[PDB]
């Protein structure tokens, strides 16, 4: 679940012409990924990533972008392997989650 | 620190938001302009009408 | 890599400028419009009225 890792410092949204796109990486394939992620689209700022969390497997990253880049950038992610999971700051969603974890391991009790 | 980046992007959301925003208050000043510039032409019918009137009596 | 990249999106950011000025613009011919819909149907219906009453 994102409710763990995802906070809103690493977001642009509520925007006209602007997007946030969400991808995982392998541990060893980030080295790539960290220069590779800016030449997926056009219309990408350097420095468009931030690191939600890493793990044993890999690293997550929100990308930050113009509209017009965003299905280039996803389509061209999964020609080279690079696995797409928008989950763009769902606030009711993380919040559902931590309260019926708080909610049912408290009601089994 | 992304901020370098990041604000790029902003920048640019901020300028078009302000253009917009521009518009859409000249948009509602010009429907008010309307209703006053109405509100004078109906009176300058009423008086002309008002002297064919007093003509025509 | 990075200088290509920066160079590229400070060219490329000024169409959303350009779009978004259209779209004021846009809505600066809207304005025009709707002052000249609104000023005639008052005009008209008062005059109508007011003729009718004379």
């Amino acid at each position: 679940s994102l409710a763990e890792i995802v906070k809103k410092d690493d977001f642009v949204l509520d925007s006209e012409y602007l997007v946030t796109l969400l991808v995982v990486v392998p541990k060893l394939n980030h080295n790539d990924w960290i220069k590779q992620y800016e030449t997926l689209a056009e219309m990408v700022v350097p420095r468009s990533s931030n690191v939600l969390s890493e793990d044993q497997d890999s690293y997550l990253c929100n990308v930050t972008l113009f509209k017009k880049a965003v299905d280039d950038f996803r389509h061209k992610a999964r020609e080279n392997k690079f696995i797409v999971r928008d989950f763009q700051y769902n606030e009711e969603e993380m919040r559902a989650d931590k309260e019926e974890m708080n909610r049912l391991s408290t009601d089994k009790k | 620190s992304q901020s370098q980046g990041i604000q790029q992007l902003l920048q640019a959301e901020k300028r078009a938001a302000e253009k917009v925003s521009e518009a859409r208050k000249r948009k509602n000043r010009r429907l008010k302009q309307a209703k006053e510039e109405a509100q004078a032409e109906i009176e300058q019918y009423r008086l002309q009408r008002e002297k064919e009137f007093k003509a025509k009596e | 890599s990075d200088a290509d990249v920066q160079k590229q999106i400070k060219h490329m950011m000024a169409f959303i400028e350009q779009e978004a000025n259209e779209k004021a613009e846009e809505i600066d011919a809207k304005a025009e419009e709707e002052f000249n819909i609104e000023k005639g149907r008052l005009v008209q219906t008062q005059r109508l009225k007011i003729m009718e009453y004379y």
